[PDB]
């Protein structure tokens, strides 16, 4: 099916299954420990061997030499894998860093062996011998410092400019030049990275912990070195990703590796401690803003610079480009300036870009609107463009800022804040409101999916996009039920599997809209196979209470498969309406906060975020994901931080007792309003996407209630009491 | 981890007699930090003696009209136990303060004492730390030492000692009570148990090779009001930034320790003899050594408030 | 060193969700790991083995610990519950019901450890052990939103359910 034009009336606007908030249909399996995760799957490997890595004990130099002799010889030793033994390998696409090192070491706990033993106890203990010696060589490790020598943006990356920044600026009546930070964030997902490999002969099955199925495959196959056709992935459960576990990591390869090398299943999970510096995390910024705004508040001027570093040949965080599109101003510019940093790989975490760049936008806007006088709500309704700035003849598919804005005013009860900072206390806390604004894109790309009409008159669903705790179980369930007039409970749904269509999978926000748009496409395939097997013209037929009618005609979906199922498969395609129109998605989050009047700790009091993402296909699993997201804006606002050592080029802090994720003590009331926004120029489904967009703006919205409670602007996240300590009242 | 041999006795002197004739034998309790560090290899005992089910688990009245706290007491037990409520308040608040439900439940009286850092340095053993490897250099000294003391310190480790429980403990002149494997008793008050770094910061306490903690035992009730006040980032399962232990009476007077801030819990007696005269008279007291770095600094600010505002809490 | 030590292997009964095992453990295995690989009940999780996160919580004689951070040999004959032993698909206990209901759980990784926490809280106010939150330190605790959430802490979820955690556990606690 290729989505070229809007879409028009279709069977999911009867909205019979999907927009209903049903019960995850993973729950059963979820809440009784029944589900099977990467490192569970026991029946399909009863002797499966241990792998345990070994990761570098430098951040960069030469492996001088690795020796495994006493590794080898340990108890329940089987093999000892290097990258000399291994044999030569290729590199994925989306992998920077190599996932076995040697002899070159680009990062800190990069793989460079793993031991394979009968168990795991032996394993680890076996890893402690691996003698590895290494030569240091100097390598760049703050931001900072090498902010000064890049002043240029990358070659395919080019400035975006529109009308006259500077002059605009200098002619400003109200005008803002700002920094800001955000550190290095860690996705810290609850399951651990890990994969168990089986070979037989030269084919390759993977069960894994990986959010995108398709690259997954390619990517293995192309590092090893084998045919893609003789790799079949599997990942029906993943124990969270948001962004980490987007491409092939180190315990994949290292388990393909060595169960190749000793003829035995072997499983391998990535240990905790070694997930910081081994994986991959958001790259800190450092951000420079310069806004100005005539005598009645528009803004005219808008500048946004922002550093990040990496690893040679890796990813700046995109931390502009919402500046682009989020605010009205005649006079703009966007740069990006990339450093080379030897500190792990730089990759993505939920919201890559707009979530560092929000966090500076938002509170640059913030002081903005103070300068100006204007409240921060309205400050940002008289700024709205419902048009691309740099090109206004290409329109928002749709926009709803304004609304998002109004309605969490309304419900938060902002206009019961105080404005002047500081003066309000509920015994010791100083309390404070603020506000900002989320903002994401909204993507598509291709994806399929089989569906079958069984004998029996359930409905099986088959397609590779997966479920990380985002619910896409339910609402493919939710959508071949909507399209074939049957119960949800009579639709069965299998994920995550490289022997099922490729889905566009989980990540860029785009999962739910590509996936359940698949399945439509392949539902009104099987809807045209029923009709043509009960002798009705499809153009005129409907689908309910397991029956298929057209007008004065009626027939049961049991007799049109009375000849055997009827499988569909079918692939959704997308055409131009994304570059005729620009699609996104929106939020405004008010958050109440109290400062300790003492002490300077933050806590949070309530949160509320109104989202504007489509159709909503189903409110309880959306609400999850904006609940979860604005509970990992907290932390990303309040204690998320992985500390540099820049002398030894590394993450510090790293593991789950360091690296501080908010606790259920830290969790306010949380409250969540949908928008009816349903976007036909997205795709037949009318659906955008929510699980990025609900971190988008959290974070700046905590900083300025700080702000609001204290009268203390920080602009270094996270926003810890050493920040505010020495501007608090007398005790 | 490395393995090891597994002990079960019938009573307290054969758990002691064994670590004396065990080379590298090491007691087990709660495992909650033996088994985080030995996992990482940082501890790595040849030879386990379980000492749980000895015997060592009552919370007893003395003679004296205090309390006898068995070493293989729970944490949660501790906490919950009607008399530590009611007469030992700090206490109990500060047990409470530390952990999760699940560790607190496993975490017992001695091994509370015995916990280690979480200097991120020390647990890393790819890194330098004198306290680990001596002479290897402090990483935390010019490195991320935002967690780390800033009283009590030496040029060779900065490191604090983490427990919540052992700050109420020598508010309260808590005595720790052992065995020897000769199979004398001793009696250490906790305000002379642990060991300041100096050159030395791998030694940490008083006790002798394999020597066993039998109880800590606590003097009569001082009655005031009670309070355990813990600073942290977020709001629960993490250690202190600053923590004030405090006992004020109705004149105002009292006693004070602090957590947080140096390598065992820091009280001063003259310090709490200026308690009447407010924080800052105190806090000059308490911290006129105090030697930070620059990333811990603010603990100094910090402990100064927070002392202001508990005993603000005391008054109202 | 140049060699690290062979297993030592002891005998250990179990008594796991109401049935008696009889193995042969590594003194080295926590109880997660008999759990997990020794005896196939996979339902307790791993997300850090070293006590930072909940995820392998199971009951030990009715009391809550982090399974990660005991050893197997440790508890020789006690009754050991996880999240099998609570309930199944087709009998789901009453708090596994609330998860499903409030939606207290996304990637589903931690829940495994909050249910089993979640069942030992309620337990744990009503035998009247207090909390970080409780005011008045002498008198009996009631279950409020604040003492779930204080004593639910070493239950982290990443996924951020938490507000769907709290509605699951208050509804299961009303009933
Ligand atoms: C992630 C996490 C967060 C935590 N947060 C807190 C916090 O906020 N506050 C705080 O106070 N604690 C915290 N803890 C630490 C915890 O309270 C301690 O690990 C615990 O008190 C140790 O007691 P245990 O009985 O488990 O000791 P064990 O681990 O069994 O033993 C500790 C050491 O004591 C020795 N030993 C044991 N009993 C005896 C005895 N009777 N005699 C002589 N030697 C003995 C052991 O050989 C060993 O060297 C945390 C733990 C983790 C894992
Ligand atoms: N219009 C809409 C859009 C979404 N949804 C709900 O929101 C989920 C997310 O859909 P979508 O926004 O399309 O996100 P993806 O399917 O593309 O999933 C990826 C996304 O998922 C996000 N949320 C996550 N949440 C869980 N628990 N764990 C992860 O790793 C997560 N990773 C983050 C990251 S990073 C990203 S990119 C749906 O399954 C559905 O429950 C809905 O009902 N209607
Ligand atoms: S402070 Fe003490 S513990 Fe932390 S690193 Fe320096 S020596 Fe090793
Ligand atoms: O695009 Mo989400 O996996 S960073
Ligand atoms: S696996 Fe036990 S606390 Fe994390
Ligand atoms: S459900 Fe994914 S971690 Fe709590
Ligand atoms: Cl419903
Ligand atoms: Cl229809
Ligand atoms: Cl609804
Ligand atoms: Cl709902
Ligand atoms: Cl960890
Ligand atoms: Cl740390
Ligand atoms: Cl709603
Ligand atoms: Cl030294
Ligand atoms: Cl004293
Ligand atoms: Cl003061
Ligand atoms: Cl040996
Ligand atoms: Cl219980």
């Amino acid at each position: 099916m290729k989505f070229d034009k809007p879409a028009g009336e279709n069977p999911i606007d009867q909205l019979k299954v999907v927009g209903r908030p049903h019960d995850r249909i993973d729950g059963p399996l979820k809440t009784t420990g029944t589900a099977r995760y990467a490192y569970e799957w026991h029946e399909e490997a009863p002797n499966a061997a241990y792998g345990y890595i070994v990761g570098s004990a430098i951040a960069k130099g030469r492996l001088t030499a690795l020796d495994t002799d006493a590794a080898q010889k340990a108890p329940g030793v089987l093999a000892v894998i290097t990258a000399s033994n291994a044999g030569v390998l290729g590199k994925g696409d989306k992998n920077t860093a190599r996932l076995l090192g040697g002899p070159t070491i680009e990062h800190y706990h990069q793989a460079i062996a793993l031991v394979v033993a009968e168990t795991f106890e032996q394993a680890r203990a076996a890893a402690s011998l691996v003698q590895a010696h290494y030569r240091r060589n100097k390598g760049a490790y703050s931001l900072a410092d090498e902010k000064q020598a890049v002043n240029q943006p990358p070659e395919d990356t080019p400035d975006k400019n529109v009308g006259d920044f500077d002059g605009a600026f200098t002619s400003a009546a109200v005008k803002i030049d700002a920094t800001y930070t955000t550190p290095d964030q860690s996705h810290m997902a609850m399951e651990p990275h890990a994969s168990m490999a089986v070979w037989d002969g030269n084919k390759l099955t993977l069960w894994t912990s990986n959010q995108m199925i398709d690259w997954c495959r390619t990517d293995l196959a192309k590092t090893l070195k084998v045919p893609v056709e003789n790799v079949r992935i599997i990942s029906p459960y993943i124990g969270g990703g948001f962004g980490g576990k987007l491409f092939l990591r180190s315990d994949a390869l290292l388990a393909a590796l060595a169960a190749r090398a000793v003829k035995r299943p072997v499983k391998v999970m990535l240990p905790r401690p070694s997930i910081p510096n081994n994986t991959t995390h958001r790259p800190a910024t450092l951000q420079h803003l310069r806004i100005g705004a005539d005598q009645s508040g528009k803004i005219t001027a808008i500048s946004h610079e922002s550093w990040s570093g990496n690893l040679p040949g890796g990813t700046p965080e995109t931390a502009v480009q919402q500046s682009e599109l989020l605010y009205a101003g005649a006079n703009r510019h966007t740069g990006l300036r990339l450093a080379t940093l030897d500190l792990p790989e730089g990759n993505a975490m939920r919201a890559p870009g707009e979530a560092p760049g929000l966090m500076a936008l938002e509170i640059a806007i913030d002081e903005l609107a103070e300068k100006a006088g204007i409240d921060p709500v309205e400050f940002r309704i008289l700024n709205d463009t419902q048009v691309d700035p740099a090109g206004p003849t290409r329109c928002f598919s749709r926009r709803q800022l304004i609304e998002c804005l109004r309605t969490g005013a309304d419900k938060f009860g902002w206009k019961q804040r105080n404005a002047t900072p500081g003066q309000v206390r509920d015994g010791e806390w100083l309390v404070g409101h603020g506000v900002a604004a989320g903002f994401r894109n909204n993507l598509l790309e291709k994806s399929g999916a089989r569906v079958h009409l069984e004998q029996n008159g359930t409905v099986t669903v088959e397609t590779d996009m997966t479920d990380i705790g985002t619910g896409s179980y339910t609402i493919l369930a939710q959508t071949a039920a909507e399209m074939l007039g049957v119960p949800l409970e009579q639709v069965a749904v299998h994920l995550g599997d490289s022997s099922f269509p490729v889905s566009a999978g989980s990540g860029g926000q785009w999962g739910a809209n590509t996936s359940t748009s698949g399945v439509y496409a392949a539902c009104m395939k099987l809807r045209e196979m029923i009709a043509s097997a009960v002798g009705f013209d499809p153009e005129q037929s409907q689908f309910a209470d397991g029956k298929i009618t057209n007008g004065t005609r009626s027939a049961t979906l049991h007799e049109a498969t009375a000849g055997g199922r009827l499988t569909a498969e079918e692939s959704i395609e997308f055409g131009t309406l994304s570059k005729e129109y620009q699609q996104s998605t929106f939020a405004g989050h008010f958050v109440e906060v109290g400062v300790h009047s003492a002490t300077g700790e933050v806590r949070v009091r309530r949160m509320l975020a109104v989202c504007a993402a489509g159709r909503i296909l189903n409110p309880k699993t959306a609400r999850s994901q904006v609940i979860g997201a604005m509970t990992m804006g907290m932390g990303a606002a309040l204690m998320e931080e992985l500390a540099v050592d820049d002398r030894l080029g590394y993450f510090v802090n790293h593991d789950m007792a360091g690296y501080e994720v908010p606790v259920h003590a830290d969790i306010p009331k949380q409250e969540v309003i949908f928008l009816d926004d349903t976007d036909p120029i997205s795709s037949p489904m009318k659906a955008k996407g929510v699980g990025e967009l609900g971190l988008c703006g959290v974070s700046a919205a905590i900083a300025n209630a700080v702000y609001n409670a204290t009268g203390i602007r920080v602009r270094d996240y996270p926003i810890t009491l050493d920040k505010l300590l020495d501007k608090l009242p007398d005790v | 981890m490395k393995a090891f041999t597994y002990e079960r006795v019938n009573t307290p002197a054969e758990a002691a007699l064994s670590a004396q004739r065990v080379p590298g034998a090491k007691f087990i309790a709660g495992g909650t930090n033996l088994l985080d560090l030995m996992k990482l290899e940082i501890e790595t005992p040849t030879h386990l003696i379980d000492v749980n089910g000895l015997g060592l688990d009552k919370i007893e009245v003395t003679d004296a009209g205090g309390l006898r706290i068995g070493a293989l007491v729970r944490n949660t037990d501790l906490a919950a136990h009607e008399r530590v409520r009611r007469d030992y308040a700090v206490l109990s608040r500060a047990l409470l303060a530390g952990a999760s439900g699940q560790l607190r439940n496993q975490a017992t009286t001695a091994g509370n004492l015995l916990q280690r850092t979480r200097c991120p340095y020390f647990y890393d053993t790819n890194q330098p730390c004198n306290k680990r490897l001596p002479g290897s250099g402090c990483a935390a000294l010019e490195g991320f030492s935002r967690q780390h003391a800033v009283v009590g310190v030496s040029e060779a480790c900065i490191a604090t000692h983490p427990s919540d429980m052992a700050v109420a403990m020598r508010l309260l002149d808590a005595v720790v009570e052992t065995i020897t494997p000769e199979g004398k008793t001793r009696s250490i008050t906790l305000a002379d148990f642990y060991h300041p770094p100096g050159k030395t910061p791998h030694i940490e306490t008083a006790l002798l090779p394999g020597e066993l903690i039998v109880a800590v035992t606590l003097p009569p009730p001082l009655g005031g009001k009670h309070i355990y006040r813990k600073v942290r980032d977020r709001a629960s399962y993490a250690f202190a930034l600053v923590s004030v232990a405090a006992i004020i009476q109705p004149d105002g007077s009292g006693r004070v320790a602090l957590g947080g801030v140096a390598h065992k819990p820091w009280r001063i007696e003259a310090a709490d003899a200026q308690l009447s005269q407010g924080a800052q008279a105190v806090y000059d007291t308490l911290f006129a050594s105090a030697h930070p770095t620059a990333e811990n600094t603010f603990k100094l600010l910090l402990a100064k408030r927070t002392l202001a505002s508990v005993l603000a809490e005391a008054r109202a | 060193p140049a060699a690290t030590p062979a297993p030592e292997i002891m005998p250990l009964t179990l008594k796991v969700n109401g049935k008696t095992e009889q193995l042969e453990v590594d003194t080295r295995t926590t109880l997660l790991d008999t759990l997990r690989e020794n005896l196939h009940l996979i339902g307790t999780k791993k997300g850090c083995d070293h006590g930072q996160c909940g995820a392998c919580t199971v009951l030990v004689n009715g009391r809550r610990l982090n399974a990660c951070l005991t050893l197997a040999v440790m508890h020789q004959g006690a009754e050991i519950t996880t999240i099998e032993g609570l309930g199944s698909p087709d009998n789901l206990h009453p708090m596994q019901a609330a998860f499903i209901k409030h939606d207290g759980f996304q990637c589903g990784y931690c829940t495994s450890g909050q249910i089993c926490s979640s069942v030992a809280v309620l337990k744990e106010i009503q035998d009247g052990i207090p909390s970080h939150v409780t005011v008045d330190l002498v008198s009996a605790p009631e279950t409020t939103a604040d003492e779930i959430r204080e004593r639910m802490s070493g239950n982290i979820c990443r996924c951020g359910a938490y507000a769907n955690i709290l509605a699951a556990i208050e509804d299961a606690a009303g009933e």
